[PDB]
């Protein structure tokens, strides 16, 4: 058949299910997903690299007084002091001291840090839900890796399948993402062209190869005292030497649902939550009948011991006798009850094991063998370790929890007082009756 | 702590940790007493500690 | 997995004890003890010769 299924987007947990194909062995068959792989839409903003000042060679006006022409550079700073005196080893380098001025000029440009050095102010949206599942078919274990999407359905080995796609579209990313080389950021920046001086990003270009640069440094040329042939001036704060301490933890550690990261290109992993679907055609061929299967009789189940653990502490013995020999299809149709194992080979009157658990104490439940329903009791136990390292499978599970003998105590209180209100009912109409024997 | 959901914890360069609890097993009987809050303190306790 | 047991203090006799773990066939062990040796702990106070 075709058959459809929806499982919960759920990393690292074995999905056995039941593909009925009536007149025939159900083809019960065991498949787990690997990767959940989201990678966000590619769309780059703007960079980030570490630029420089560039103080460009003043000019020491000597004898004379100049103007201050403007260049179009960015946070551009001239000024002509007057007053200056120049210092060498034969002092004055110009003749006189009163009528010797001097131009500075300075500006900021990039660096040869940003072929490496920069980070990428980035927008991010939806994603690409890819994933890897792979599917124990018959002894047969086939990996696949492809995105859920609905319509790439990839087909190997009799074998058709289209994962998906994800229902849950939530993401750990946002529009406004920045980027460096290690690590990645889901916060805001501002925009480009909007850096305030001495900011996160306060320097802007859109590409490492951008010769456009939105920088802001606040910077002023202040006064050189004297003899100090040199320009004095402010402080431009570069964002690069705080682009490490604002960091905290990555996302790797401020992501939810279990998910991580993968650098160049980001991919968001194993992030578990909501559902997918899968959808599978097998032919006939893979698909054995009743009456080619060997009829189980003798159904005579029961457990040595059970122990409803995280693993399958319950292992239950069945007694059995099949018509013949061959493969039989075991299944647990209760989502209490995970079995361990696809198929077995049955043989006759013989008797062998199922490893399984549940979270509760008793069990009780039926089996399907050879298309058989089975019923087996199981007292389980409460294990003897607490911390386990892996999360379980049989645990998902309700409040409507059955007991051993629980069932036997709230059997014993509703055996209380509602006999007692049939005993009111009989005391009503009989206050009743003599109320209506007077006329 | 560890809840329900199970905990990372991560340390250095070397890669984390995730744990799962069980069900706060070992606290159980059933006995010719109730010992009904201890199947409880099994099954989920604090939590619907209420509707007995 | 886990067992423990008391025996009783008992120099010189075997016990049985069921071991077995949840889910497995059970298993019966002896343990014995052989000998209880309290050693006092000591301080000379004088001698006399
Ligand atoms: C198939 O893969 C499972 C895990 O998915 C592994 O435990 C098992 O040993 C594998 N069996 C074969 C026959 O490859």
């Amino acid at each position: 058949y075709e058959h459809v299924t929806v499982i919960p987007n759920t990393v690292g947990v074995p999905y056995k299910t039941l593909v009925n194909r009536p007149g025939y062995s159900p083809m019960v068959l065991e498949m787990e997903l690997l990767s959940v792989t989201l990678e966000p839409t590619l769309s780059l903003d703007y960079i980030t690299c570490e630029y420089k000042t560039v103080i460009p060679s003043p000019y020491v006006k000597c004898c004379g007084t100049a103007e201050c022409k403007d260049k179009s550079l960015p946070d551009y700073s001239c000024k002509v002091f007057t007053g200056v005196y120049p210092f060498m080893w034969g002092g004055a380098y110009c003749f006189c001291d009163t009528e010797n001025t001097q131009l500075s000029e300075a500006h900021v440009e990039k660096s040869e840090s940003c072929k490496t050095e920069f980070a990428s102010a980035y927008r991010a949206h939806t994603a690409s839900a890819s994933a890897k599942l792979r599917v124990l078919y018959q002894g047969n274990n086939v990996t696949v890796s492809a995105y859920a999407n609905g319509d790439h359905a990839v087909t190997v080995k009799d074998a058709k399948f289209i994962v998906g796609p994800m229902s849950s579209a939530w993401t750990p990313f946002d529009n406004k993402i920045v980027v460096y080389k290690g690590d990645v950021y889901n916060m805001d920046y501002p925009p480009f062209g909007a850096g305030r001086p001495g900011q996160f990003g306060d320097i802007q270009s859109r590409t490492p190869e951008s010769e456009d640069v939105y920088a802001n440094t606040q910077l002023v040329l202040q006064r050189p005292s004297a003899g100090t042939v040199h320009v004095p001036y402010s402080q431009a704060p570069s964002g690069f030497k705080y682009w490490l301490k604002e960091r905290g933890a990555s996302l790797q550690h401020t992501a939810p649902f279990g998910c991580q990261i993968a650098t160049n290109p980001v991919r968001a992993m194993n992030c578990a939550v909501g559902n997918m679907p899968i959808s599978i055609d097998i032919p006939d061929a893979a698909f054995t009948r009743v009456v080619d299967a060997p009829s189980l009789t003798d159904m005579s189940c029961e457990v040595p011991a059970c122990t409803h653990s995280s693993d399958f502490g319950g292992v239950a013995i069945i007694k059995y006798a099949a018509s013949k020999k061959g493969k039989c299809a075991v299944h647990s149709m209760t989502n209490a009850v995970t079995i361990r194992e696809a198929e077995i080979e049955v043989e006759g009157n013989s008797q062998l094991q199922i490893s399984f658990s549940t979270a509760l104490a008793s069990a009780e439940f039926r089996v399907q063998v050879c298309s058989t329903q089975v019923h087996c009791a199981a007292e389980c136990h409460p294990p003897k370790d607490h911390i386990v390292n892996y999360p379980a499978s049989h645990t998902t599970l309700g409040v409507q929890d059955i007991s051993v003998t629980a069932m036997s105590w709230v059997q014993k209180i509703t055996g209380g007082v509602g006999l007692v209100v049939a005993v009111a009912a009989l005391i009503l109409i009989v206050v009743l009756c003599v109320s209506f024997s007077r006329h | 702590t560890v809840p329900t959901e199970g905990l990372e914890v991560t340390w250095g360069n070397n890669e984390p940790y995730k744990y799962w609890p069980q069900l706060s097993t070992n606290g159980t009987a059933h006995g010719h007493p109730h010992e009904i809050i201890l199947y409880y303190y099994e099954l989920y306790p604090t939590m619907t500690v209420v509707v007995v």
